[PDB]
């Protein structure tokens, strides 16, 4: 599933992801393509934190194909 | 001549095409490019489009206020203090977008090449 997410710098990035990934792979895929250590990045979707410990499914982003989401990093 | 112009333009091979302005012709068919979110890179000429405003009835991708980027077609422009906004519509319904909200799927953009592709 496509989502985006921008970065401090202003570029936004695309990954792929299914429900299952962990925060902390979304943040190791956006380490291995943008090089942002994952001790620096703080996800969050529409203001609210995605957190360690937790999966995209839990928080009942990931619809259908058509909506990409954009995750910020704060 | 291409500089100072406002674009759509793409940095990877199968990318989406974002917004900004050319500042810089710098050769081998390559353009600096400052993208409004602040991103600045070197684009190949071949990924840039010189649009602005995106015609009618373009089928775009904008970032809604619930924060999902999914598709949708301008119907409308508008320009207010500098800033360009458009009314884009999705699943039936219309919306008014900056600019900035406004990117272009590699099919999307690559619909838009031969009418406003640089080069």
């Amino acid at each position: 599933m496509l989502i985006f997410v921008k970065t401090l710098t202003g570029k936004t990035i695309t990954l792929e992801v299914e429900p299952s990934d962990t925060i902390e792979n979304v943040k190791a895929k956006i380490q291995d393509k943008e090089g942002i250590p994952p001790d620096q990045q703080r996800l969050a979707f529409a203001g609210k934190s995605l957190e360690d410990g937790r999966t995209l499914s839990d928080y009942n982003i990931l619809k259908d194909s058509k909506l990409h989401p954009l995750l910020r990093l704060r | 001549s291409f500089v100072g112009l406002r674009v759509v333009a793409k940095w990877s091979s199968n990318g989406y095409f974002y917004s900004g302005k050319i500042t810089r012709d710098v050769g081998a068919g390559k353009y600096k490019l400052l993208f409004d979110d602040g991103y600045e890179c070197d684009v190949l000429g071949k990924d840039i489009l010189l649009c602005d405003p995106i015609p009618l009835d373009t089928e775009v991708t904008a970032l809604s206020e619930d924060e999902y980027f999914s598709a949708g077609v301008v119907k409308g422009h508008r320009k207010e203090s500098g800033e360009l906004y458009y009314s884009i519509e999705k699943e039936g319904q219309r919306k008014w977008y900056k600019r900035m909200a406004v990117i272009l799927s590699l099919e999307q953009g690559n619909r838009l090449r031969e009418q406003y592709g640089l080069g």
